[PDB]
């Protein structure tokens, strides 16, 4: 939908607060703990993914986090 | 328009040769311009309009849907058609559904199925570019001359139109000579790759692309009485429903679904003709021709009283008012900044020449104070007012505050921000070119990423710095880390 | 009707302890203080100590600390009060009055009681 | 927002197709494509990250698909 | 919705970030959470609207 | 019914050898005993009813400053003294001030003086032990007969009076026998070690030792007219104005410091009696002399008819209100169960005899069904009322969600916690004694520790445990670690 | 049959009485008496005075 | 009395609700927390204490918390 | 509540003695000595934790004081 | 002189008129008349039924 793209990230940065700034900068982290908090079974799911698939500890907590954020966003 | 207390005054001081200075001006905050034996100025730029706008592209939001129809096919002979899928007018979408002795068809199995439907949009969002040689920006240019109502008065002022059609103007301030302004219209916000479309009564300025990118039903925007939307499947959904019939719906009015994804726009104001705020200007000084008033004044030998206490501003600065009671009404006002335990004239004046005009008019002398406790004195003889002040902080306070602020200025200007007060210079030239090409091949790398995501991304190149053997290498992602962090924490202002 | 009506005009000679009663009736007895206020005889009126009938709380003057005690008896809604050893000076109307809890209403009082005079003489 | 929290895997599945099933079954792929070809330039820094990272291929493949998904969806 | 409904899991339509109220069918309601819809812009930081 | 949907309510059921099954019983919940061929019987405690209060001591919270008299000493002579000091109702400091020629004195420096100001105190609190002589116990037992408007009935009941001065009461059932209380009020609760402090019109049950070491001027309950205080100096504030003089000042009404304090005390009634709530105390219930509502009524032969729909409890028992349709009014109901086309009748029904006793008043019927899906009948013939119900659930989340209930429990009582559903067995005989020495050794050690301060100790205790290569003790501390992590979350109730 | 409603949403949003209180830096937050109204929405922000 | 000895260390507990507990469950931390904010630097000077006396990282964060924890609640 | 967060420390000292100083230097300790004195076996286990805890002695004395600090005041 | 009085604080308070209104289970929260004004504090509980 429209609200799927929304206008960040694009070159067009002034003083002068953007619309909804405050609002729009902590929707998705929001979005993402609600998702996570509702659907805590995937978190172990999450961390067997990372942990087959990560031979060192960076590379785990790279994919955990990762995955953490892509499903809820996907959803 | 003599900004005092804005929070975002930028003083800018010195001239390179030739008595100009380069200053970049921005809708929030002021910029202060004092040079040695000239008028102070506040100068900021005001508004930014768009006298006469073109429609390129105007969405839809709701719709109203009419004249559903539907043809059918028994399910070997093929796909349905209905005559109206040729009209442009209708939306609609071929589906499968089972058919059968109960359905009128012979032969059982899953038959094609059309189902056209009218379509028109009862509210639109009418997208309008703007062309870059019929702007105006307004720069407004105080004078700072220490009257007594001005102190952050945003209505006095003298005002400058800048169009690209003449750039260069003159602006005539009364008794100070004429201010001349060499700006640079044409390389403000690049306006040519935005698209400030306009929903209803509220505007915003958007990037070209993205508005190209909307999943919704456009129009040629040609002000036609009868428009032709283009991909209408974005509004009408197509329910098969259990594979037996097809109904189709509209899916509601976009516009709460837009108001959020314009999150990160840049507001404009709509009301009359479009006034763009947010924006910035380049406006260079040439301030060959500035006068002071008072320079050919006496001084003055009575006394002076304080009518309202002294306070400081954001950036340390304090500010006086007094009164004079003498009779000389034209003079000057001494103004001696004595030190704490010594006499040195450690504290300048913000105002050039403060005078008094008349004997009961007040006058507002703005001077910077030293960074201890320092008293200040305003008049001739042991008679002589003497203001007591006691500035907080310390100079590595004032220098970490300008290179934050700095930071930060080049944080929205980008490579512009490296002409800033820049008095001529030859190594400040080849800084901003090198920064131009740095900031391009970062410009490529994050666009479109979001607030969490380039801190993110930050702390990445952080820790792979910090791990990787090859000294260049891990130099080179801890500096491009840690700038990615400051422009996560300071993108979206 | 809300009204507080006094035990009755006593005599005593000095040196003898006497019981003053104030009758309360109406209203919630718990929420409302009892001021006891004295008036000698033809002199200025006098406030010397309020109880509050929800604790039994009392708030003597500081000439009549001590030589006076209130009590509430909270059960018949009766603030009685009484003078450890009354004196011939000591002569006077005792009334009382009812007041609010908060800090506003300290020094309102309505509905007095008639007052007990007290006559003190050999 | 609303529309950032899509009614999409649940435990209701019937045999009904549900609301906007087709519209809705590709719009995050779609949006995620549009974001990718109007921002080549990402695409040469997410190489670069799931390359330093990635010790073997499967984890630089995962490491790169991953952060395709997340940044325009997390846009 | 208005004439159209859904059925939805509960626990999503307890998790949309839209203003509720009780559904107790009282004459003036009782909007919770109204910062959802209404956004408020500081401008540059010297008005709010 | 008087406890059915009390949402704290738990089943005890089986008996010992002579019928007998003991129980606690708190103020928060009921127990519903039910038995082989014993009627189930809603037990709950109501009130305590304590009387006959002494009042040990009166803190008071408000004073009042008068009399404020002083005298001063020249310097270099013996400290200040008034006879107020020696008075009882006066409270009095000494301080050092300066005292030169113009104070009066010959001779420089400092002097003594002592300012005595007369302590009356407006409000206070009393608190008042409570002599296990005079407690009193009030228990409600409800067999919960079917009958209409009965279910979660706190007006219907047959109360029994337990206290202290014999104990041991039989509560006369109307219709199924009589009921024995053979219970010890001793161990109920430790109101030898609690005050009842009565502010204004509240109270509270505090320990004895915390109300003994209050900040706060006390004097002894003898009822006595102008009471002597003791430690009056807590509400009075002595202030040395730069050594100069000094002046008394009360401090003020200190009730909402010492709401403050009570947190975590449980409020009390003081209203129409002490009525205690809050409390808890030990029956065993002998059931030795109870009957069935004639277990030998003839089975009804008429279908029965719902007339309020059936709703499932808290804890998954069916409540089932039929109403009766024949004319042999005096019958017991025929009931049974199934499950899956399958008579597994495991589904067992609460209500022990489901008898109609009037043909016209409509009975209810409390039932637990099997944790499949379970048709439940009746009837006896095909005019069978059949209700279907499906209890969503797990026989290991039953489990579960018994063995919280009992550690919450053990939570709330101590090592009392092992009586509640015992019949004297030899093994729970063991695992009290075990529990009592533990407990004790353990309340010993957290006496006084906070509701964090408990989770903190025991998170640390549990890393300890973790790192100690004696395992012999790292099993030790990490169990102990655990019991503190729950009992910090579960304390505060 | 019958439903029982649990919960009410709201899309559309319409906004009046607008008011504003503003206080000097150090003064400290500014206090609406309708603060404490649940009709009214609003946020707390920082200004330059 | 004074409110720095609160009732709620007793071993007396039942499962009526008592007196403020929802309030004075939470009060001691919201006080610890708000000191926290106000003094910062004292987050700088507990750090140094707990670095210059604890060897092991346990040793370390039980003598910074315990030191973080004392002088708001001990002030 | 209030008298929780008493106004000590804060930067204001003058010649002049300020409010309820006398009581106030001392309501503190003398509220962690009755606590001590009432809960003894507090101090058995805060010996337990310094002595497990606390590898040398100026360690376990820390310790031991900071836990007997703490645990009154958290009251 | 001349103090500009600013932040009352009440040290004490009065409570007056208390009203209660409960729903059932499934049957959302229980609003009163009362919650929108500005000078009725009040907080949800849930209760058995
Ligand atoms: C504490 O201070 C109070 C005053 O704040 C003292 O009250 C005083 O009590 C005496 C008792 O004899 C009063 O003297 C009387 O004065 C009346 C005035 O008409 C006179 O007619 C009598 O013959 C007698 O002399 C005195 O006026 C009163 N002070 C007042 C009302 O201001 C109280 O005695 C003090 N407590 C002590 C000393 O223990
Ligand atoms: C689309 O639908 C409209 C109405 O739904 C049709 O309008 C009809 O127009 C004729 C004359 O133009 C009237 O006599 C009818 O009464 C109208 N129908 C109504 C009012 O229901 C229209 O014909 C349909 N088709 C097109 C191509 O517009
Ligand atoms: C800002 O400047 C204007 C113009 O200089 C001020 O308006 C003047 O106000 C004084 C007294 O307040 C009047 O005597 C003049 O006649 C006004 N001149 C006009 C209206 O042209 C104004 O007061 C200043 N301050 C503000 C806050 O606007
Ligand atoms: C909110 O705004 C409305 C209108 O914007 C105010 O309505 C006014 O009401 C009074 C009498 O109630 C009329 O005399 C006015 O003419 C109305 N104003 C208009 C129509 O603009 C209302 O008072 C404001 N305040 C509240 C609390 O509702
Ligand atoms: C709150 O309680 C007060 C009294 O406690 C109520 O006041 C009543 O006011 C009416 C007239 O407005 C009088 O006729 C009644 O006698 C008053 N009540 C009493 C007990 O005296 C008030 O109505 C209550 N409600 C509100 C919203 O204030």
């Amino acid at each position: 939908s429209v609200a799927l793209a929304p206008h960040v990230g694009m070159g067009l940065d002034t003083r002068a607060q953007t619309w909804m700034s405050a609002e729009g900068a902590w929707r998705q982290i929001e979005k993402v703990e609600t998702w996570a908090f509702r659907h805590p079974g995937f978190t172990i799911l999450a961390l067997f993914l990372a942990h087959y698939i990560g031979t060192s500890l960076t590379q785990k907590v790279v994919i955990f986090i990762l995955l953490m954020l892509v499903t809820p966003s996907m959803t | 328009m003599r900004c005092v207390g804005v929070g975002n005054r930028d003083f800018v001081e010195g001239l390179s040769g030739a008595t100009w200075v380069d200053v970049v001006l921005e809708h929030g905050g002021c910029v202060t311009t004092m040079a040695k034996n000239k008028p102070t100025l506040d100068i900021e730029l005001q508004k930014t309009e768009a006298t006469q706008l073109a429609t390129l592209r105007k969405l839809c939001i709701e719709g109203k849907i009419t004249n559903v129809t539907t043809d059918s096919r028994c399910p070997t002979q093929g796909e349905a058609i209905l005559p109206e899928e040729q009209d442009q007018n209708y939306v609609c979408k071929h589906t499968y559904v089972d058919r059968g002795w109960g359905n009128g068809c012979g032969l059982f199995g899953k038959g094609s199925l059309v189902t056209c439907a009218k379509f028109q949009c009862l509210e639109l969002i009418e997208g309008k570019v703007v062309q870059h040689e019929n702007l105006k920006y307004t720069v407004i240019i105080t004078v700072h001359t220490g009257d007594q109502h001005q102190v952050g008065n945003e209505t006095q002022g003298v005002t400058a139109e800048i169009t690209p059609q003449a750039s260069t103007v003159e602006a005539i301030l009364p008794e100070y000579g004429t201010l001349g302004l060499e700006c640079s219209p044409r390389t403000g916000l690049d306006f040519n790759e935005m698209i400030l479309l306009t929903m209803k009564n509220k505007a915003w300025m958007v990037h070209r692309q993205w508005f190209f990118d909307l999943p919704l039903p456009w129009t040629s925007g040609a002000t036609t009485e009868t428009p032709t939307w283009n991909k209408k499947e974005l509004l009408v959904t197509f329910k098969n429903a259990h594979a037996k019939k097809q109904e189709v719906v509209v899916l509601g009015s976009q516009e709460g679904a837009m108001h959020t994804a314009l999150t990160g726009a840049t507001e404009i104001q709509t009301s009359g003709g479009t006034s763009i705020f947010a924006g910035h200007l380049k406006c260079r000084l040439k301030m060959d021709k500035l006068e002071l008033k008072g320079m050919s004044y006496a001084m003055c030998s009575n006394a002076f009283v304080l009518k309202k206490e002294v306070s400081e501003t954001q950036h340390g600065t304090i500010l006086i008012k007094v009164e004079y009671k003498g009779e000389d009404a034209p003079c000057k006002i001494p103004f001696s900044t004595e030190d704490g335990q010594g006499k040195a004239h450690n504290g300048r004046l913000i105002t050039a020449n403060p005078v008094v005009t008349k004997k009961e008019e007040l006058v507002n002398i703005e001077a910077e104070p030293p960074f201890g406790e320092s008293n200040i004195i305003i008049g001739i003889g042991d008679k002589a007012l003497r203001i007591n002040w006691y500035k907080k902080g310390s100079s590595i306070g004032k220098m970490f505050e300008a290179t934050a602020r700095g930071a930060r200025r080049m944080a929205i200007l980008g490579d512009t921000a490296w002409d800033f007060g820049s008095v001529g210079g030859v190594l400040n030239s080849l800084g901003k070119m090198v920064h131009q090409i740095f900031g391009s091949a970062y410009t490529a790398l994050f666009s479109g990423v979001s607030w969490i995501m380039k801190i993110g991304i930050g702390v990445l190149l952080t820790w792979i710095g910090l791990n990787s053997k090859n000294t260049s290498m891990s130099f080179s992602c801890i500096v491009i880390g840690i700038i990615t962090l400051y422009l996560g924490a300071v993108v979206q202002a | 009707q809300v009204q507080l009506v006094q035990s009755g005009a006593e005599v005593k000679k000095p040196g003898a302890p006497v019981k003053v009663s104030c009758e309360a009736s109406g209203y919630t007895f718990t929420d409302y203080f009892i001021h006891w206020v004295r008036q000698a005889p033809g002199q200025g009126l006098e406030w010397m100590g309020w109880i509050n009938p929800i604790s039994g709380g009392t708030n003597y003057h500081p000439r009549f600390h001590g030589g006076v005690t209130m009590t509430r008896d909270t059960s018949m809604k009766v603030a009685y009060m009484e003078l450890k050893r009354l004196t011939s000076d000591d002569t006077a109307v005792y009334f009382c009055a009812r007041g609010r809890d908060f800090r506003g209403g300290y020094s309102q009082l309505d509905y007095w009681g008639q007052g007990t005079l007290v006559t003190v003489s050999s």
